[PDB]
């Protein structure tokens, strides 16, 4: 009965889930969300997006030069963008170029970390910070779009890297309050 | 103790000529039965 | 039970070697016509 | 303009996200990038027991597992998601499948083969024979132009080229505004005389399916991207231009500050040896938008020919600071080799670039020059049949094998390269 | 029966039961070594019957089905060599010689075909 | 002047400041000879090879009879205040600078590279004077100048065009740490540096067109944090060779066992390797191992003893298992 | 020009990584086949026997006696051994 | 064990690519098993490049050089695994052992008693 209900509520959730994180082309938890619902027990397209279409021209040009692995294009089109859920993509944008450059840079290395056991990395975190204090929300509301807590999540990340721990893990329970159902976070 | 930088600098000196050493021996082109490694041979004995 | 691959023939070196004669002769002569 | 430019900006919106929707990168780019230079429409035929697979199908994709794609779609009746699993199929056997002597050069390293294609080929022509609804009349829609494209395509590799422009118009009749559907048709020529014939089967025997595009698109000439069709066709070859210079005009007004444009504008001077005035219209492009970097190798090589060394290395400098594994940055950078006489390393980057792409611009010809000063004459003259065989409308191709030829004693061969290359630039006075 | 008839040079009862044979699998074994060397075969027939026109088209046909084969293309660049449509078979030539590294039978009809291009000088 | 460290196999900073130095000495254009013990300081730590077991044998070869300055660290503050001290030694100061003020380009390093090698390095001295046609001054390979130069040369055309990036990358940035010291201040102005600058930077070939987007390819590269700049893998900001780091831990470790050091800076740097220097450089290890007994700590001490023994044996082909046991 | 725009190929964005194109040289190695080539480790005719004793290891006391020796002529007459 | 059907998995797993992590660890082990060691210490440094998570490869390539008669190379591939993370009673395991092959019995009786300390409850150590 009870169940059956639940069984009812997973598949368009999961089908929430896998759509805005493969539609903001994050693909750490967008594989993990069709194969979750692939895998569920036998028992119109939902979409949305507060998106003026001037603005939702840039999207399309931020999102087709993303998988097209020219990061850095991306960044540059897309700076002057204001809109939270742009806002994360010009900065996830701006992180995977630096993650991808870095496995270019050492391959012959090996062994990976620092024996006693940022900068450029710094200045990604400034414009998390600068624009979460600018935005009219800033979390603890109800009023919480998922773009907001998918901010946070690569804020946890890019804090986690630079072993600033116990400070991404608050930011990573604030995001998955805001927005479960997120593997890769 | 085996130094890091002399025996990479073998190795640099070892892979620079094989690129021009590539079309001796088994390439051979259309139109001529014969590689270039014995072109080379017949026209050694051409002079001598 | 298997078969194997039919039997197939190609141009031979005999009939070739005559086509190829043959191109020789006529474009011999005609440039004797030519001259 | 008027209402024609916003009745474009509508359209194109479309062919920018379907297109991105069903994994194709390359169209999609292009179209979205126009959004930028021109100065959410949801909709498909699906079920929810069908959606998921479209979403399953999609992600795996997008983490590049492409073999997994193939089997969690076994039997999928649904008109176009069948072809997201032929789509993977293919290119699932294509990154196995490379020829043994191209491989070697491709390397260096020195040491179920097509029937899989066959199978495809097969599979596509029974769906379409058993669909539901062909291509004839006002029927079909986007998702069967793909189907049609990805069987062109496939028709092509087995050097079906009169088969392959059928089915590619063919598919284009059903969905317009499909800019990787237009570059194939490209490699479809390799002749002169046919692109007039061509020509005239768009102006009288084609015909549009006006079901599916807007207005003022189902007619030929008011269209705008078939202006781009003949902007291609007449630079790779000159041959005889029909309306070449009034229909460029028309669209440059249009699509303001679009660099695609401009480049294929400046490009049109490096063609016609104007080296003076191409580095100037180069020069803006890179102003306006640092990080394009298609098409930067023919600004190397233009400098490569003024020799303007101190200008290149900072050229190689800034494109190598930002991406360090594009097939264009290991280009310039091997074209700056060869600019310090290092012919024997310029190879290693060639090299390299090429592994990238595999089916690149002309530089299969420039690996095969740096051969020519190391005297090999033999690794260059089979380095040059390659790029013969990908795109056999190469000037240099074939005129690299003739000159290579005229070194070896027996001239007989450089006889029938040179003419060859003599049709497809009559113009050149050295040839 | 058909290549026995063709050994035996009769040229005639081979092709009549080799169109026999064809007509009978039309509809089945579209590939896997029937379909192509029938029509081969029917061909290489034609083409000792100096019925070079059905010749070319059936080894067209045979090429579109497959072509990664050294003997289609040298039997086609053969045919069109029997006429003088030298352009478009010295290509065959040389990608038959890509094939196939010796086909020493080709060396030598590419090899006449760089003599006769030499002589003709066509615009 | 700190930051993270890195071993490198290419060109250092620090080794294009002894390449800066020799070019001006043998060009004899300036009249410039640098005094003989200032080479002596800087090429002699990057000779290769001392070697140091860690106990059983102390100071048997490693003193020196004379009394040697310390090695120089790779800071472009601390090279500087060795020529500094000198009366005139401002004009030698200041060559060193015009210099790397002249080297704005990767290309501009190739000339250097392109010029000591065509005419400066000499093959043997036979040819030497036969050689009275030159205006520079010429080297002999067996020279002490000439077996450092040829490494020099071996090291420049050993790697890729990856290579020479960092090679650039690594010098603006080594360049600009020193921009934000006091004594770059006091030389803000200083007149001759115009004049040696314009020395070399001559034939251009270009002052019209080229440079002004000639200064937009590295503007734009360099951090000019008006907008967001180009995002970059993280770079070391010292890098030395193996043989340079060995000189300057065995001079720390015989200092502190019994001119005036830095026991700051050299500890700083040596504690922020990769972990996989250590593994080239295994000498790391006993570093910490001499300084867990200065403080008496029997755990601490143990691992870093066991742990130079499990690098050191597997490097050196012989059987040294019956020298840790001891 | 054009170049990335066209997608009817394995492209360097299709593979997840642009960087493993500096090693491609793994799709080039020949895997060995299961059983046989096992043979030559040890020598590092012989692989062919030990193929056919271990299929030969298949067979009943009875079956495998009167195959011990067996040999098959082409015209069908059969020797025993 | 098994060779038959380890030869069966490799042939497949390899023929899917050979670009993931785990595709250059099985196959290493299919090669481990025919005493072809030149071989399969190659796959165990190609399986690490690819992803330098897998820690666990660092044992078996130490392995893989013991049986190779060199105990030289095998000590540091051992003792990388340590520096990853000390928390590896695998790692331990196998750097003491090596120097237990040799003579140096108590040398390797610090190794020994680190390794205690992961896996008390353990009769074999």
């Amino acid at each position: 009965d009870s169940q059956d209900k639940i069984i009812h509520d997973i598949r368009i959730q999961l089908r929430k889930a896998a759509t805005e994180l493969s539609r903001w082309k994050l693909y750490g938890s967008s594989k993990w969300a069709a194969e979750a619902l692939a895998g569920l027990a036998e028992a119109i397209p939902q979409n949305g997006f507060g998106l003026s279409e001037t603005e939702y021209d840039l999207y399309l040009l931020g999102s087709t030069l993303f998988d097209a692995k020219e990061f850095d294009r991306c960044v540059f089109f897309l700076k002057d963008v204001t809109n939270p859920y742009l806002k994360f993509l010009k900065l996830y944008s701006k992180f995977l170029s630096w993650d991808k450059k870095s496995q270019e840079s050492m391959e012959n290395i090996l062994t990976t970390g620092k024996f006693t056991d940022q900068s450029n990395i710094s200045s990604i975190l400034k414009e998390i910070n600068t624009f979460l204090e600018s935005y009219e929300i800033k979390i603890d509301d109800d009023e919480a779009d998922l773009g907001l807590a998918l901010l946070y999540y690569l804020r946890g990340v890019i804090l986690k890297q630079e072993k600033n721990i116990s400070k991404a893990m608050s930011s990573f329970l604030k995001s998955l309050s805001c927005y479960s159902f997120n593997w890769s976070c | 103790k085996l130094d890091e930088f002399l025996m990479l600098s073998e190795q640099y000196k070892s892979r620079l000529p094989k690129i021009r050493k590539l079309g001796w021996n088994r390439f051979k082109p259309i139109g001529i039965n014969k590689t270039m490694y014995e072109l080379e041979m017949l026209r050694s004995r051409a002079r001598a | 039970m298997i078969r194997r691959a039919p039997t197939t023939l190609q141009l031979s070196h005999d009939d070739v070697t005559s086509l190829i004669d043959d191109l020789n002769e006529q474009k011999l002569k005609q440039q004797l016509n030519i001259e | 303009q008027d209402k024609i430019i916003h009745d474009i900006r509508i359209q194109l919106r479309k062919a920018a996200t379907e297109l991105s929707r069903w994994k194709l990168y390359g169209s999609s780019k292009w179209a979205a990038e126009a959004l930028a230079g021109l100065a959410p429409q949801n909709g498909f035929g699906l079920s929810e027991t069908e959606y998921d697979l479209y979403l399953l199908g999609s992600t795996l994709f997008d983490a590049k597992e492409f073999d997994r794609c193939v089997f969690f779609l076994k039997d999928v009746t649904n008109p176009y998601l069948k072809f997201l699993k032929l789509y993977s199929k293919f290119l699932s056997w294509d990154k196995k499948s490379q020829e043994s002597m191209e491989n070697i050069l491709t390397t260096g390293k020195f040491t179920e083969s097509q029937s899989n294609i066959s199978s495809i080929l097969k599979e596509i022509n029974t769906f379409l024979e058993s669909y539901e609804i062909k291509i004839d009349d006002d029927e079909a829609d986007l998702g069967l132009a793909l189907l049609y494209y990805l069987r062109g395509v496939i028709l092509k590799q087995e050097k079906n080229i009169s088969k392959a422009m059928s089915s590619f118009l063919k598919s284009l009749s059903c969905y317009s505004f499909n800019w990787s559907c237009w570059l194939e048709l490209m490699d479809c020529l390799q002749k002169v005389d046919d692109a007039l014939l061509l020509n005239n089967y768009l102006y009288q025997n084609f015909q549009f399916k006006f079901s599916e595009n807007l207005g003022s698109q189902r007619t030929i000439e008011f269209n705008i991207m078939i202006k781009f069709f003949k902007l291609k066709v007449f630079e790779e070859l000159n041959g005889q231009l029909e309306d070449y210079f009034e229909d460029l005009e028309f669209l440059l007004q249009v699509f303001p500050n679009f660099t695609f444009l401009k480049a294929y504008n400046a490009t049109i001077s490096y063609n016609n040896l104007d080296y003076v005035t191409a580095e100037s219209r180069f020069d803006d492009i890179v102003k306006q938008d640092p990080y394009r970097l298609n098409d930067l190798e023919t600004y190397s090589n233009i400098l490569y020919v003024m020799q303007k060394n101190s200008k290149l290395a900072y050229l190689a400098q800034f494109v190598s600071q930002i991406d360090r594994f594009r097939p264009e940055t290991c280009c310039i950078i091997a074209n700056y080799y060869s600019a310090r006489q290092e012919h024997e390393k310029s190879i290693m980057y060639f090299r390299r670039a090429l592994t990238l792409d595999k089916k690149t611009t002309n530089a299969w010809t420039l690996m095969g020059h740096e051969f020519v000063e190391l005297s090999n004459s033999h690794a260059a003259i089979e380095c040059y049949r390659r790029a013969v065989d990908i795109c056999p409308r190469d000037f240099k191709a074939w005129f690299g094998l003739g000159q290579a030829y005229a070194l070896l004693d027996m001239h007989l061969y450089s006889l029938y390269y040179f003419q060859k290359a003599c049709t497809l630039k009559p113009w050149d006075r050295r040839i | 029966m058909g290549v026995m008839y063709f050994k035996k040079n009769e040229f005639v009862k081979a092709k009549k039961y080799l169109k026999k044979a064809l007509e009978v699998v039309k509809d089945l074994d579209p590939s896997s070594r029937t379909t192509i060397s029938i029509q081969l075969n029917l061909g290489h027939t034609y083409r000792k019957l100096n019925e070079n026109e059905i010749a070319i088209k059936c080894f067209r046909c045979v090429l579109e089905k497959n072509d990664k084969n050294s003997e289609i293309h040298c039997s086609l660049g053969y045919l069109y060599l029997k006429t003088k449509k030298l352009q478009k078979a010295i290509d065959h030539l040389h990608k038959s010689l890509y094939l196939k590294p010796n086909n020493s039978s080709a060396t030598a009809l590419l090899k006449n075909a760089l003599e006769l291009n030499v002589t003709l000088s066509l615009d | 002047k700190y930051g993270p460290l890195g071993i490198t196999n290419f060109i250092t900073p620090y080794d294009l400041c002894i390449l800066i130095l020799i070019h001006a000495h043998c060009s004899q254009d300036n009249g410039i000879s640098v005094p003989t013990a200032v080479f002596l300081r800087l090429i002699s730590p990057t000779r290769p090879s001392l070697e140091w077991n860690p106990l059983l044998k102390d100071n048997s070869n490693l003193r020196s009879s004379s009394i040697v300055p310390p090695p120089v660290l790779p800071i472009l503050d601390n090279i500087i205040r060795i020529l500094l001290d000198d009366k005139d030694g401002n004009k030698i100061a200041l060559t060193l600078m015009g210099y790397l003020e002249a080297i704005n380009g990767l290309d501009s390093i190739n000339r250097l590279m392109m010029d000591l090698e065509k005419n400066c390095l000499v093959n043997n001295y036979r040819s030497m004077k036969m050689r009275t046609t030159s205006t520079r001054r010429q080297m002999t390979r067996a020279s002490f100048l000439g077996t450092f130069l040829s490494t020099c040369i071996r090291k420049y055309q050993i790697g890729d065009f990856e290579m020479r990036e960092t090679i650039w990358i690594n010098l603006q940035n080594f360049k600009t740490v020193f921009k934000h010291t006091p004594l770059w201040l006091r030389f803000k102005d200083n007149v001759h540096i115009q004049k040696v600058k314009n020395c070399l930077l001559a034939n251009d070939e270009i002052s019209v067109e080229d440079q002004q987007m000639v200064e937009f390819f590295q503007h734009f590269n360099n951090g000019n944090d008006a907008d967001s700049k180009t995002m970059n893998e993280e770079n070391y900001g010292t890098l030395i060779s193996i043989q340079h780091l060995q000189s300057i831990v065995n001079r720390q470790i015989v200092n502190w066992l019994d001119y005036e050091e830095q026991s700051g800076l050299v500890f700083d740097l040596l504690d922020t390797l990769s972990l996989n220097d250590a593994t080239k450089f295994p000498l790391i290890f006993i570093l910490k191992y001499l300084e867990a007994i200065k403080e008496n700590s029997y755990q601490t001490a143990l691992d870093s003893l066991h742990n130079y023994f499990d690098y050191k044996s597997t490097g050196n082909s012989q059987n040294y298992f019956h020298i840790s046991l001891l | 020009s054009s170049s990335s725009y066209r997608d009817s190929y394995f492209q360097y964005r299709h593979l997840p990584a642009p960087h493993h194109i500096l090693y491609a040289e793994w799709n080039q190695d020949i895997l060995a086949l299961p059983d046989e080539v096992a043979n030559i480790t040890m020598a590092m005719m012989t692989s062919e026997q030990n193929s056919n004793r271990y299929w030969n290891s298949f067979h009943d006391e009875d079956d495998w006696n009167l195959f011990n020796g067996m040999e098959l002529e082409s015209n069908g007459v059969v020797t025993f051994a």
